[PDB]
């Protein structure tokens, strides 16, 4: 919708009710994914690459504490390449990184808020 | 009357080995 609506604001509210807490929600920006080589934070690195033994930012974020809330804010910035990783979080609610080992997504809330539209109706 | 007899050993040392770890360079 419009900005300043309190899109942000809803969804700690949201979270504020069942952890009675503030940091079990996970941001993750949209504004830093401009280039289209800057999506493997989400993923993790192939074997034979610098950073492997880490793994991946979102991955290593729910393989403990799984069920948390995510947060996806200002999703128009990213270009559409962002889009086709997500379309396989949703309709099987797996993920896959470096190791092979599949995360499951199955008890947790998505939110990606927008900001499409700012006029019409 | 005793003799002492004395004996052999056998010494292990083994050695680590390095991952190169290839930068995809963009
Ligand atoms: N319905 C509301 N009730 C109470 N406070 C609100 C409401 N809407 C907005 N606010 C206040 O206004 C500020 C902005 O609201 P947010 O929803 O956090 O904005 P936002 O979601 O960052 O908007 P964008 O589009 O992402 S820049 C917050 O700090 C809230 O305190």
């Amino acid at each position: 919708g419009p900005t300043g609506v309190g899109k942000t604001e809803l969804a700690k509210a949201l979270a504020d009710f069942l952890f009675d807490d503030e940091r079990a929600m996970v941001r993750i920006d949209m504004s830093e994914y401009g280039e289209k080589h800057t999506v493997a934070r989400l993923i993790g690195a192939p074997p034979g690459y610098v950073g492997y033994e880490a793994g991946g930012q979102l991955t290593e974020a729910v393989r403990r504490r799984p069920y948390t809330v995510v947060l996806f804010d200002e999703i128009e910035k990213a270009h559409p390449d962002v889009f086709d990783v997500l379309l396989q979080v949703l309709d099987e609610g797996r993920l896959t990184d470096g190791h092979g080992r599949t995360v499951d997504f199955r008890n947790t809330i998505l939110i990606l808020t927008s900001n499409l539209g700012s006029g019409g109706s | 009357a005793a003799a002492a007899a004395a004996a052999a050993a056998a010494a292990a040392a083994a050695a680590a080995a390095a991952a190169a770890a290839a930068a995809a360079a963009a």
